[PDB]
């Protein structure tokens, strides 16, 4: 019986070389043991019965089998020569049955495209061609983010009793933007079809807020350690402890309240730096606001710093209150 | 220059422990600088500084 | 809509992108991103501007692309995507890195990667509506 | 007003604002200094 | 940008007694970082690792050369087909890196998907050890280097009678203030440090 | 202990500039720093003069012609045959 | 260039005509020079 073996192939972009085997059983995959990879040494395998189809397909390490299965899996195998191909094709026909399919991808570098929902991944079509695909294994959840957009979150492969060490930059969140009156219907088919739970995050957020200094609009989204302020072009991380005072001074004007934060060390944009913050907010700005704690943690933690739902009051107050619960710094 | 002999002095201009001496050898070796003259006229740096 | 390409043929893809992490191609203006072990080529024409946040160990840079809706300060004339009402555009990717001296010089390559494009597209239309002219004759005596 | 300096006073050896005047025998060696010194002067340059 | 040769390498040779010598330097964090050098394994095959950088583990004081060769300095190298360690300076041999050395090491990096050092690079790191070795230390420098010395000091005879002295000039001024409570402990410490023989 | 000067003056009959060479003539440091004040500094001169009060110059005049005839210092000419600039002694009561 | 000893702990070491005039390791103000490579020979009378 011809046991056709690779040497040096990569399974599911892992870090260390394996050695792969095609038996009439199934596909086996086994890590080279020259690496102290603190982790299980037993071989992969995959029974014949579970093959649905493959494709082979250009790679980050050379060529790439994927490995199609009957249940909605995706196998990645990476480290293929181009010359490997003839082999592969005939012992893969001969083994499973199963035609080797040659799928060229679109290297345009364009942005814009057609998604397409397969059984078992997500594809990007740019130009008739698969830009990029993402196994649905790998989506930990989807969000819609406004009327035309849709995030997906991406599983963070960190440290899995399961999984062998992955080598390079991670993808952790994709966005695509879906225009017509059509981006809802494209979320319900994605989330049913891997029963994606979503997820709330930030004690708590104010969207559309205007800053005087740095000049343009942001999101303030507060944290029990930092404060992030989001911009279209520009995203901060302030830590509560580099607040150093806060203001809430009344404009002239009386129409305008403004919250200044001093913060040290400066914010920085490039040469001339901001350590003033300045919010401008309206005084007939009210806004509701329930905070995302636990009872056991506000009961804890913030009890006497923080109310657990500010009714409909002026947004400038509740924000300083906010401030003032989180940096413990006194509002001036 | 003094009429005795250099030739005992290491770089840094001090004699060496364990060397034999006589007399008028030089077993310190210092120098003052001084205002140069106009021999930078054809001097091939060799004037006295 | 200015039609513009990354790679045409898997050969010209550099053999440096072997490393399954971004790599920059300035030859080609091209960001190649790994997506799900996929060389993915993204044309500096396509990328619009990019956001750098180190939470933790990670360094997550969110790269933003052109998509309609107030995009690009660029007027209607020229659109860096081909209109259609059908089509639809990876509005960002984010990705994250434990090596975060490295993936502060990846995004320092990319905005001077994106300066670069921009400076020789607006110096080639300070010479573009310009009509080429001929020549100057000079006098072949003592000029005025 | 406080501890003002005027000025710096010779230190005769082995008397009792010497560094000498403790140290034992074994130290004296230590130090390059004959233990059969008397002290009783000042070093001036 | 051309790949470094074994000649390239062997010219940035910085040998133990050279590390024992520069080590100390404030510059000599960077000078080190990047550097190619022959090591020993121990679990002996020679082979060469890469620095990844170097820390300072204080109370890990080890002899670098000789018993007086305390040394609190540490570098983080690492293997191309292992993984990071972090290693004394004495393990290094002075040594020269041999062809099979410098093969093996080729070979790793190439099985981790690395490459060598550029050749621009190789003259840059000459050139920094060329000026650390060469540098003319400051007066400041040299004080800092001689705290940091004494913070690594264990013990030294002139310095034990210079710190007994101190203590009994401590003790004579407070006898004089009347603090019946520091003198104690002076005494106690100036106790514990005495009996010579 | 006897340094060569230079000393270029233009068709003006104004000096221009000085130069002192303190290494010795018969070194490659002294063809070097003359090739170098010759051309990179656009002088350009038209002929070279040489003279001296003993037959020591004379070595300097063979070098300085051999200098000449090895780095084919070409005079400038202001807009293809270019011509060597010549060297010669000068009299000189 | 020249070697030089150290005064309090005995340590070898050079300068270079523009060090400070101190030990590298112990910070003494005071060093020797080491003894020349000549040969020296006496006449045992
Ligand atoms: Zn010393």
């Amino acid at each position: 019986m011809s046991t056709v073996d690779f040497d040096t192939i990569f399974l599911n972009q892992s870090k260390a070389p394996g050695r792969f085997r095609i038996t009439s059983s199934g596909l086996g995959w086994k890590p080279s043991s020259q690496v102290p990879t603190k982790g299980k040494t037993d071989p992969f395998l995959l029974p014949s019965g579970d093959i649905l189809s493959v494709s082979w397909s250009r790679g980050y390490r050379g060529w790439e089998l994927r490995v199609y299965t009957r249940n909605d899996k995706v196998i990645m195998l990476d480290g293929f020569e181009q010359q490997d191909f003839q082999q592969l094709k005939n012992e893969i026909q001969r083994t499973f049955n199963v035609n080797l399919e040659h799928k060229e991808h679109s290297l345009r570098g364009w942005n814009w495209g057609k998604t397409q929902l397969t059984r078992a991944e997500l594809v990007f079509n740019v130009n008739n061609r698969p830009a990029w695909e993402i196994p649905y294994s790998e989506i930990s959840n989807s969000n819609l983010t406004g009327r035309h957009e849709i995030s997906m979150e991406l599983n963070p492969k960190t440290v899995d009793e399961n999984h062998y060490e992955t080598l390079g930059d991670e993808l952790v969140e994709v966005r695509l933007y879906v225009p017509g009156q059509k981006s809802q219907l494209f979320y319900e088919q994605l989330k049913d079809k891997a029963d994606f739970d979503t997820t709330s995050e930030a004690i708590v957020s104010f969207e559309d807020i205007l800053f005087l200094t740095p000049r343009g609009r942001f999101e303030i989204s507060m944290y029990a350690n930092n404060l992030r302020l989001r911009g279209q072009s520009y995203d901060y991380k302030i830590q509560n402890k580099n607040v150093l005072r806060i203001f809430s001074l009344p404009r002239l004007d009386d129409r305008h309240h403004l919250v200044i934060l001093q913060v040290d060390p400066p914010l920085r944009q490039g040469q001339t730096r901001y350590p003033f913050l300045v919010m401008q907010f309206d005084r007939n700005e009210e806004l509701e606001v329930e905070l995302n704690l636990s009872d056991e943690e506000y009961k804890s933690k913030y009890e006497g710093k923080l109310n657990r739902s500010y009714g409909t009051d002026s947004t400038y107050k509740i924000l300083s209150h906010c401030l003032r619960g989180l940096t413990e710094r006194r509002v001036i | 220059l003094k009429h005795g002999t250099y030739e005992k002095l290491d770089e840094d201009g001090l004699i060496a422990p364990g060397v034999r001496v006589s007399g008028d050898d030089i077993i310190i070796g210092k120098t003052t600088p001084i205002p140069p003259d106009t021999e930078e006229l054809g001097q091939r740096t060799k004037y006295h500084t | 809509f200015k039609r513009y390409e990354s790679y045409v043929r898997e050969s010209q893809i550099p053999s440096k992108v072997k490393n399954l992490r971004i790599s920059i191609d300035p030859k080609a203006q091209t960001i190649i991103l790994p997506i799900c072990g996929r060389p993915v080529p993204f044309h500096i024409n396509s990328f619009k501007n990019g956001s750098k946040n180190e939470e933790g160990d990670y360094m997550y840079i969110r790269l933003n692309f052109n998509s309609p809706g107030m995009g690009s300060s660029v007027k209607k004339t020229e659109l860096p995507y081909e209109d259609g009402d059908d089509k639809e555009f990876v509005r960002s990717l984010t990705f994250r890195s434990t090596n975060k001296e490295r993936m502060s010089e990846v995004f320092k390559a990319i905005t001077e990667l994106k300066k670069t494009a921009v400076k020789r597209d607006q110096e080639r239309k300070t010479m573009e509506d310009v009509v080429a002219q001929a020549q100057l004759v000079e006098f072949k005596g003592r000029p005025k | 007003g406080n501890k003002v300096h005027i000025g710096k006073v010779p230190i005769m050896l082995r008397s009792k604002f010497c560094s000498l005047r403790t140290l034992d025998e074994v130290d004296l060696y230590k130090m390059k200094e004959c233990p059969y010194d008397m002290g009783g002067y000042f070093v001036i340059n | 940008s051309k790949p470094a040769t074994l000649s390239d390498i062997n010219k940035i040779i910085f040998g133990r007694t050279a590390m024992s010598k520069y080590w100390y330097y404030p510059e000599f964090d960077d000078v080190v970082k990047g550097m190619y050098l022959r090591l020993n394994t121990g679990s002996s095959p020679y082979k060469v690792v890469e620095v990844l950088g170097s820390q300072r583990i204080k109370g890990s004081a080890y002899g670098l050369n000789s018993k007086e060769n305390n040394c609190d300095m540490y570098l983080k190298v690492a293997f191309p087909n292992q993984k990071e360690m972090v290693r004394p300076l004495f393990v290094f041999s002075d040594s020269s890196i041999t062809h099979p050395e410098f093969d093996l090491f080729l070979r790793e990096l190439d099985a981790e998907g690395l490459s060598v050092m550029d050749l621009r690079d190789v003259d840059y790191k000459y050139h920094q050890l060329k000026e650390m070795s060469s540098r003319s230390l400051s007066n400041d420098e040299v004080n800092s280097i001689v705290k940091m010395k004494q913070s690594l000091s264990s013990n030294t005879g002139f310095n034990t009678v210079l710190k007994k002295a101190q203590l009994q000039e401590e003790l004579e001024e407070a006898r004089d203030a009347h603090d019946h409570e520091r003198v104690a402990r002076i005494e106690a410490e100036l106790k514990s440090i005495g009996a010579e023989s | 202990g006897d340094a060569v000067l230079g000393v270029f003056m233009d068709d003006s009959g104004d000096v221009k500039s000085q130069i002192k060479f303190d290494e010795d003539f018969q070194s490659r440091d002294f063809s070097d720093s003359l090739t170098r004040y010759i051309k990179s500094n656009n002088i350009n001169p038209d002929i070279i003069g040489i003279s001296g009060f003993n037959i020591h110059t004379k070595k300097l005049f063979d070098k300085v012609n051999e200098l000449v005839n090895e780095e084919r210092l070409t005079i400038e000419y202001d807009n293809s045959d270019k011509h060597l600039i010549r060297v010669i002694y000068v009299n000189d009561e | 260039g020249v070697k030089y000893t150290c005064g309090a702990c005995a340590h070898n070491f050079s300068l270079n005509k523009s060090d400070p005039v101190r030990c590298k390791e112990c910070g003494h103000r005071v060093i020797y020079k080491a003894r020349t490579k000549r040969m020296i020979q006496f006449d045992a009378r």
